[PDB]
């Protein structure tokens, strides 16, 4: 099953410079897990999202919907939607300007 | 719905969003085969003499039943590449955006509230 | 004034006087329209002249609750009257080419 | 006793066997969840599952401003101006994505449709989301609070000053002037309220509906 | 100057004590993100902002708006 | 449990720690002016200790370490 | 109006055997309480699948597995089934 534990097996395989997985409350409604990861270049991000779809296509999940990769024309942000987690790929410069880690951990106490 | 030159409001923490003086952005195009724009449709937007792409998030028009019918036509700003301009969104945003086709996972990571 | 003010914008032309009357050190709009001392924000300079000329406007502002009308100082009429005094010559003799005169 | 509006058939040339078949599916759904007595002035907290998320529930609180829709697809619309911004959700009553509906304050306002609260001040329509339900009394009259609102200036969404709407929930006098009181009274049309065949006399029909309700238990 | 001077010391130590059991999110970036939240923002500010910033981390201690796993 | 085992282990993880220096690192190092430390940076000294040795260090006794002689002497009787 | 028009490819979702109801998807030409002509579909994809249907007619005198009050489809919600949870 395509769950949270093999994300650590998959992201640390390609030497991700940053991993941030957040358990969102069940009250707040987007997903179950929120994954924010960074990269070295925009090339390293683009092949990284194109391999995390490679594991899902062979692991099965027959009845589940497919996967669309959003952001194929931009370089600073790449995001992939799934049923029980949503992964988000940025650059270390883009990490700070959006401050996306503190949004889902502090819903209304931030800048 | 949102045709050409409706008045909308930008719901963003942008420096371009808190406009003084003529504080009413005017759209110039909808990116559909109709003039009609619904929840999750690209539109253009003329702000301060600058034309900018935009994304409809909720309108004043009655649509389907269990979807919110917001009393202001509020619209989030994106550039051509697809990510939003701002850093935070404080207004409520409907959760009808996830299933619909488009770069909408960029928007839902910015919303503080999901009603 | 070689084009109509509509296609460019009255407030768009209004900020460009503040570029050319403050960075040229030609602060010549502060004896006819002296507001407090001098300002470089287009929001503030269209405020105080609208008080001095008595300008009122009724604008549909778009807040989240609905469409309400708020009486505001008339920012286009303040942007009009600030542009006419430039063309009459009651604001100072200015060169617009100092940006290309640098060097 | 309170008979809910959707069980009353609208006047029409529809065969009564259609509404008999409708009331069977109304009453089988009511076994699943309890539908309380909620009026047009009632405040409701509705929990719904939705297919947009991964299977969570959403709790939306609001004032039940308009309770039309006459059949199995009966609707009620709630209002909140939470975080300064108006939210307007039309809840279908018999849709199987609802889990439980409860009243926070069971009360009734003077008007049968509170659609004017769009043109009212937001102070008269905001509601505390985490507020506790009020303690109910078993057998007394429902509370009618004469809380006639004040409005924003004249360009409203609809012409509520006209007597065809028959709004009795506005303090009209301090926001509207006497010459355009008189001009709105030009549309008075006094013959409607004296009329007989535009009045749908529905007293006999509730006897068959209440016969159907208690025989289902 | 804050609500309590010792409460700043305790809220730093408790959030790292919640952070030693981190196993999926990287422990290396977690300690640096704790520091850059506090070295930049808790040196010199106004009066009421001191009470607000410490109460910000009390909500982050409970994890009722989201926990980092 | 040797006393000199405290001397070469607690100082070792401080030697890996890069904010302090060998230049002023005596046995009676002052922490405000002979080390250059902050209020929460004193906690960072403790969290350089608690991850490797301990796991029962309280809060109020972790304030008054103040010097490298006490961190050997106080935590010797902790065992 | 007042001409014979046909709508094509309308699914039956449900059947009430007691009052003889056909639950037909969408709208049918004609006003309420009007007489219609109910034929199996002409659409090529929807006209070959007729194996399980009772072929001459349906005969209630066969007395084998008497049909209930209401025959359903797979996707329909039962009135009496609880609230649907998508998780
Ligand atoms: N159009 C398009 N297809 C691409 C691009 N990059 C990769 N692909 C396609 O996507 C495939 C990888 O996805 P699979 O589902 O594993 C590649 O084999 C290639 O055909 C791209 O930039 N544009
Ligand atoms: N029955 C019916 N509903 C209609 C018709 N036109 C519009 N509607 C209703 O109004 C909604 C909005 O229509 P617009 O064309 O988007 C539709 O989804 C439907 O509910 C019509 O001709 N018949
Ligand atoms: N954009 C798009 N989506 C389609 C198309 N055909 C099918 N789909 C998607 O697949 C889903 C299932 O369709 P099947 O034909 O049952 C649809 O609801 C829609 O989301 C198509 O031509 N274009
Ligand atoms: N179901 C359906 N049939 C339509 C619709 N519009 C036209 N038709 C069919 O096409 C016929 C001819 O319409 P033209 O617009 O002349 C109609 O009588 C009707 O049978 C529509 O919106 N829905
Ligand atoms: N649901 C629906 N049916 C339509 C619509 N327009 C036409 N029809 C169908 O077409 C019929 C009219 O046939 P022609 O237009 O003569 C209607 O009775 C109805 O069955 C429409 O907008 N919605
Ligand atoms: N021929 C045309 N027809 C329709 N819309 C047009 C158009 N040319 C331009 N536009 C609109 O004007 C916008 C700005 O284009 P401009 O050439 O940069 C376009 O994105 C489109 O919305
Ligand atoms: N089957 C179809 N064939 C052609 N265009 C279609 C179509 N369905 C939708 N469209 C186009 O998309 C627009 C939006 O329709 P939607 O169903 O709201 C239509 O007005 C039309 O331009
Ligand atoms: N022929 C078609 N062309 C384009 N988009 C289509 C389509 N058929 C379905 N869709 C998409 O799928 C959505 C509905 O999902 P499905 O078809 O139930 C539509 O709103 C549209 O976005
Ligand atoms: N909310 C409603 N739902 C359905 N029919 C309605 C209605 N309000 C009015 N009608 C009907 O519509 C017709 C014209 O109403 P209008 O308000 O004049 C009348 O036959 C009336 O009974
Ligand atoms: N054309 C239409 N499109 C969508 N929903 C409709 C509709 N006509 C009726 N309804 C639904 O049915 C309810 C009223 O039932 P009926 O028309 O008496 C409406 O409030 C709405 O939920
Ligand atoms: C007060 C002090 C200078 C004490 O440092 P010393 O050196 O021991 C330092 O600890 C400090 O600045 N604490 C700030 C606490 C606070 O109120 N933070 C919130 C600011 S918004
Ligand atoms: N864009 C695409 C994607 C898949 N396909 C077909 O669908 C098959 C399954 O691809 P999925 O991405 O697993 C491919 O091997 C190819 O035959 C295609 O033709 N065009
Ligand atoms: N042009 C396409 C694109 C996708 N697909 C289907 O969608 C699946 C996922 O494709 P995405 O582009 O990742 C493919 O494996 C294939 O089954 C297709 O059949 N034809
Ligand atoms: N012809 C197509 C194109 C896309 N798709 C779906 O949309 C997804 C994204 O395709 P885009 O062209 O990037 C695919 O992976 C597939 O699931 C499809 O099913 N058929
Ligand atoms: N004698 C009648 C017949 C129908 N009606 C109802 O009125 C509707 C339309 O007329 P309004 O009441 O104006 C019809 O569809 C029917 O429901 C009525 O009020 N009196
Ligand atoms: N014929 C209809 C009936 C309702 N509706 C929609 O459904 C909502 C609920 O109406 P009900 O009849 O209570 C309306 O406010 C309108 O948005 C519609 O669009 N067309
Ligand atoms: N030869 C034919 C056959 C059918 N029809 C039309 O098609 C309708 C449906 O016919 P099917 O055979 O059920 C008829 O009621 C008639 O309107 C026709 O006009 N001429
Ligand atoms: N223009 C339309 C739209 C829908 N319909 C009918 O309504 C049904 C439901 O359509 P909705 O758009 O989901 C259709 O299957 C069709 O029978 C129609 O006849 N004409
Ligand atoms: N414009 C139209 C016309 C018909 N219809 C639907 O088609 C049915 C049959 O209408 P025909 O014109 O007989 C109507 O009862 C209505 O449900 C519609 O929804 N919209
Ligand atoms: N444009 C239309 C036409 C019919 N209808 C509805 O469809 C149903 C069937 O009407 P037909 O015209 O017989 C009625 O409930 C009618 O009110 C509708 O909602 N919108
Ligand atoms: N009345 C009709 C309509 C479509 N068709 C055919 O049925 C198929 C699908 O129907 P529509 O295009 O949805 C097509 O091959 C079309 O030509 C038919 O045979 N008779
Ligand atoms: N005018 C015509 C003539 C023949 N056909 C036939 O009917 C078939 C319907 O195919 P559907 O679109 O699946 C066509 O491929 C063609 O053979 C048609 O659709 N229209
Ligand atoms: O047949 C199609 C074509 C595109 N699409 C969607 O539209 C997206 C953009 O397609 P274009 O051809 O660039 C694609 O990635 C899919 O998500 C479909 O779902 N089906
Ligand atoms: O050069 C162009 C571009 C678009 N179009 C039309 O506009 C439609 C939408 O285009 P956009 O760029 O999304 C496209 O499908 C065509 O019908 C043209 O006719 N010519
Ligand atoms: O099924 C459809 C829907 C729309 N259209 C075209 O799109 C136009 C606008 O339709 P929309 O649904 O508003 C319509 O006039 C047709 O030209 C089709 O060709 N087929
Ligand atoms: O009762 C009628 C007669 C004709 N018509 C339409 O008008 C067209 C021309 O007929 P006339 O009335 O002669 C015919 O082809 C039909 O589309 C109707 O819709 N209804
Ligand atoms: O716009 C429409 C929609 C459906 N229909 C008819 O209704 C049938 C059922 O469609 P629905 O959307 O499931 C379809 O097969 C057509 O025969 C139309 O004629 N026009
Ligand atoms: O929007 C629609 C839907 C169906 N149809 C017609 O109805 C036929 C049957 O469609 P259904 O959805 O099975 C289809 O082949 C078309 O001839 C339309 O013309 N427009
Ligand atoms: O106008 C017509 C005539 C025949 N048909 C179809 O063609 C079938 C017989 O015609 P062929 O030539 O086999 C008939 O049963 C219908 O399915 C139409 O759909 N429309
Ligand atoms: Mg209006």
């Amino acid at each position: 099953k395509f769950d949270i534990d093999m994300m650590v097996s998959l992201l640390r395989q390609e030497n991700a410079r940053d991993i941030c997985v957040i358990q969102v409350p069940p009250e707040m409604r987007y997903t179950d897990y929120f994954v924010i990861v960074s990269g070295t270049s925009t090339r390293h991000l683009h092949a990284m999202a194109f391999y995390v779809v490679k594991m899902y296509k062979h692991l099965k999940c027959k009845r589940d919907p497919h996967v669309k990769i959003e952001g194929k024309d931009t370089d600073d942000w790449l995001c992939v939607d799934f049923g029980s987690m949503v992964i988000h790929l940025m650059l270390p410069e883009t990490r700070e300007i959006y401050e996306l880690e503190k949004l889902w951990t502090l819903r209304s106490y931030d800048d | 719905a949102i045709q050409k030159m409706t008045r909308v409001r930008v719901v963003d923490n942008s420096a371009l969003g808190n406009s003084p003086y003529h504080r009413a952005p005017r759209c110039i195009h909808v990116y559909k085969k109709n003039g009609v724009g619904k929840v999750g449709d690209q539109i253009l937007l003329a702000i301060k003499g600058q034309k900018k792409k935009a994304l409809i998030v909720g309108h004043c028009m009655p649509g389907p039943r269990m979807t919110p019918r917001f009393d202001s036509n509020n619209v989030v700003l994106i550039e051509d590449n697809g990510n939003p301009v701002g850093t935070r969104i404080k207004t409520p945003i409907p959760t009808s955006l996830r299933k619909r086709e488009g770069e909408y996972s960029k928007v839902l990571a910015i919303a503080q509230n999901f009603v | 004034g070689t084009v109509l003010d509509h296609l460019v914008g009255e407030e768009t032309m209004a900020d460009y006087l503040l570029y050319t009357l403050n960075k040229h050190q030609r602060f010549g709009y502060v004896q006819h329209y002296g507001l407090g001392s001098a300002c470089d924000n287009v929001e503030r300079v269209l405020k105080s002249v609208a008080v001095k000329l008595g300008k009122t406007q009724k604008v549909k502002v778009l807040t989240g609750t609905g469409n309400v009308n708020i009486i505001q100082p008339n920012y286009p009429a303040a942007a009009r009257d600030f542009l006419q005094t430039f063309r009459r010559g009651l604001l100072g003799s200015v060169m617009l080419d100092l940006d290309v005169l640098r060097g | 006793r309170f008979l809910s509006p959707e069980f009353i058939p609208r006047r029409g040339r529809t065969d009564p066997l259609k509404f008999q078949i409708e009331r069977k599916d109304m009453l089988e759904r009511r076994k699943v969840l309890h539908i309380p007595e909620f009026y047009v002035g009632s405040i409701l907290r509705v929990t719904t599952a939705d297919p947009y998320a991964s299977g969570k529930i959403s709790q939306f609180l609001g004032i039940c401003i308009q309770r039309s829709g006459r059949g199995l697809g009966a609707t009620f619309i709630l209002r909140n101006v939470i975080e300064g911004q108006g939210v307007e959700i039309c809840f279908e009553l018999y849709n199987p994505r609802v889990q439980e509906i409860q009243v926070v304050k069971l009360e009734k306002r003077l008007d049968d449709s509170l659609l004017y609260l769009r043109d009212a001040l937001p102070e008269y329509s905001t509601f505390d989301v985490n507020m506790k339900p009020v303690v109910q009394e078993p057998n007394q009259k429902v509370p009618v609070n004469e809380l006639k609102v004040k409005m924003k200036p004249k360009p409203w969404s609809k012409r509520w000053e006209r007597p065809n709407f028959n709004i009795k929930g506005i303090r009209f006098d301090l926001c509207l002037t006497e010459q355009q009181m008189k001009e709105a009274q030009k549309w008075n049309q006094p013959w409607l309220e004296f009329d007989m065949m535009r009045e749908y006399d529905t007293s006999k029909i509730e006897a068959a509906i209440w016969k159907e309700i208690e025989a289902s238990k | 100057a804050p609500w309590s001077r010792e409460a700043v010391l305790s809220l730093y130590r408790a959030l790292l004590r919640q952070g030693r059991q981190l196993r999926y999110t990287d422990r290396d970036f977690y300690f640096a993100s704790i520091r850059r939240e506090f070295r930049k923002n808790q040196k010199l500010e106004d009066a009421e902002a001191r009470e607000r910033q410490l109460e910000k981390g009390l909500v982050f201690l409970n994890g009722k708006l989201g926990r980092i796993i | 449990l040797t006393l000199e085992g405290i001397q070469d282990r607690v100082l070792y993880v401080l030697k890996l720690y890069d904010k302090i220096d060998p230049e002023k690192l005596s046995v009676n190092s002052h922490f405000m002016k002979d080390l250059g430390l902050d209020s929460l940076d004193q906690v960072e000294i403790i969290m350089a200790m608690e991850d490797e040795f301990g796991f029962e260090i309280p809060d109020i006794d972790a304030e008054k370490l103040m010097c490298p002689q006490e961190i050997v002497d106080y935590i010797a009787d902790k065992k | 109006g007042n001409i014979y028009r046909t709508e094509y490819g309308l699914k039956v979702w449900r059947i009430n055997t007691k009052h003889n109801i056909i639950y037909v998807n969408g709208s049918v030409p004609g006003h309420k309480n009007c007489l219609v002509k109910v034929k199996d579909s002409k659409l090529p994809a929807y006209k070959d699948l007729g194996k399980n249907l009772p072929f001459p007619t349906y005969f209630p005198d066969g007395d084998e597995e008497e049909l209930p009050e209401d025959l359903y489809d797979e996707n329909v919600c039962q009135p009496g089934a609880p609230s649907i949870t998508f998780a």
